[PDB]
Protein backbone atom coordinates (compact mmCIF):
# COMPACT_ATOMS: atom_id res chain seq x y z
CA UNK A 1 0.00 0.00 0.00
CA UNK A 2 2.97 2.22 1.02
CA UNK A 3 4.30 4.72 -1.33
CA UNK A 4 7.52 6.51 -0.49
CA UNK A 5 6.84 10.02 0.17
CA UNK A 6 7.71 13.20 -1.37
CA UNK A 7 8.49 16.56 -0.69
CA UNK A 8 7.02 19.82 -1.69
CA UNK A 9 10.15 21.71 -1.98
CA UNK A 10 13.08 20.58 -4.41
CA UNK A 11 15.59 22.61 -2.27
CA UNK A 12 16.27 22.06 1.22
CA UNK A 13 16.47 26.08 1.74
CA UNK A 14 15.11 29.35 0.72
CA UNK A 15 18.55 31.46 0.75
CA UNK A 16 19.80 30.40 -2.32
CA UNK A 17 16.40 30.95 -4.34
CA UNK A 18 16.24 35.07 -3.27
CA UNK A 19 19.94 35.99 -3.27
CA UNK A 20 19.87 34.45 -7.10
CA UNK A 21 20.24 37.60 -9.55
CA UNK A 22 17.40 36.08 -11.51
CA UNK A 23 15.14 36.82 -8.45
CA UNK A 24 16.91 40.39 -7.71
CA UNK A 25 16.59 41.85 -10.72
CA UNK A 26 12.79 42.09 -10.68
CA UNK A 27 12.63 42.82 -7.04
CA UNK A 28 12.17 47.17 -6.01
CA UNK A 29 14.37 48.83 -3.72
CA UNK A 30 14.39 48.36 -0.04
CA UNK A 31 12.33 50.87 2.00
CA UNK A 32 13.39 51.97 5.71
CA UNK A 33 11.17 54.31 8.03
CA UNK A 34 11.77 57.91 8.41
CA UNK A 35 10.98 58.58 11.89
CA UNK A 36 9.34 62.77 12.06
CA UNK A 37 9.99 65.67 14.26
CA UNK A 38 8.25 67.22 16.78
CA UNK A 39 8.77 71.05 15.83
CA UNK A 40 8.54 77.56 12.43
CA UNK A 41 7.85 75.83 9.49
CA UNK A 42 6.94 78.77 6.65
CA UNK A 43 9.69 81.12 5.05
CA UNK A 44 8.01 84.23 5.88
CA UNK A 45 4.83 84.63 8.40
CA UNK A 46 5.84 88.34 9.07
CA UNK A 47 4.46 89.56 5.57
CA UNK A 48 1.27 88.78 7.68
CA UNK B 1 14.84 63.79 5.82
CA UNK B 2 10.97 64.19 5.31
CA UNK B 3 12.07 64.07 1.37
CA UNK B 4 11.47 60.84 -0.13
CA UNK B 5 7.90 60.83 1.46
CA UNK B 6 5.78 59.47 -1.87
CA UNK B 7 2.24 58.85 -2.48
CA UNK B 8 1.31 55.26 -3.04
CA UNK B 9 0.49 54.08 -6.57
CA UNK B 10 -1.81 50.89 -5.55
CA UNK B 11 -5.74 51.47 -4.83
CA UNK B 12 -5.52 47.86 -3.05
CA UNK B 13 -8.92 47.92 -1.55
CA UNK B 14 -8.00 46.40 1.99
CA UNK B 15 -7.43 50.20 2.71
CA UNK B 16 -9.47 53.11 1.12
CA UNK B 17 -8.42 57.12 0.56
CA UNK B 18 -11.77 58.89 0.51
CA UNK B 19 -11.25 61.86 -1.26
CA UNK B 20 -8.43 63.01 -3.69
CA UNK B 21 -5.68 62.39 -1.02
CA UNK B 22 -3.58 58.82 -1.10
CA UNK B 23 -2.62 57.11 1.53
CA UNK B 24 1.36 58.13 2.32
CA UNK B 25 4.05 55.57 2.31
CA UNK B 26 6.50 57.66 4.80
CA UNK B 27 9.60 55.84 3.74
CA UNK B 28 13.12 56.29 3.24
CA UNK B 29 15.65 54.07 0.82
CA UNK B 30 17.10 51.40 2.69
CA UNK B 31 21.11 52.79 1.76
CA UNK B 32 22.65 55.17 4.94
CA UNK B 33 17.59 76.33 22.50
CA UNK B 34 17.49 79.11 25.30
CA UNK B 35 19.60 82.84 26.30
CA UNK B 36 19.28 81.78 30.47
CA UNK B 37 19.97 86.11 30.36
CA UNK B 38 21.41 87.90 32.96
CA UNK B 39 18.74 89.82 35.27
CA UNK B 40 18.16 93.20 34.26
CA UNK B 41 18.21 95.90 36.61
CA UNK B 42 21.10 94.53 37.78
CA UNK B 43 23.85 96.99 37.33
CA UNK B 44 27.80 97.60 38.26
CA UNK B 45 27.36 98.86 41.89
CA UNK B 46 23.76 98.15 42.66
CA UNK B 47 23.16 97.45 46.36
CA UNK B 48 21.30 93.89 46.93
CA UNK B 49 19.71 91.79 49.46
CA UNK B 50 21.46 88.36 49.82
CA UNK B 51 18.85 85.48 50.78
CA UNK B 52 20.42 82.06 50.01
CA UNK B 53 22.72 79.63 51.39
CA UNK B 54 25.72 80.97 53.50
CA UNK B 55 24.88 84.16 53.82
CA UNK B 56 20.91 85.02 54.49
CA UNK B 57 20.28 89.02 55.82
CA UNK B 58 23.15 90.34 54.17
CA UNK B 59 23.56 93.15 51.66
CA UNK B 60 25.75 93.40 49.50
CA UNK B 61 27.49 95.32 46.52
CA UNK B 62 27.51 94.11 42.79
Amino acid sequence: RFSLPRSIMTNADIEAVITSDAVQSVLNEKKEVVPLPKCLSVGACEDW
Amino acid sequence: ELLFISPIAKKDIKRPSWRGIPRISFTRPAVAAKAVETRANLKVGTVVIIVGGEHQGKRAVV
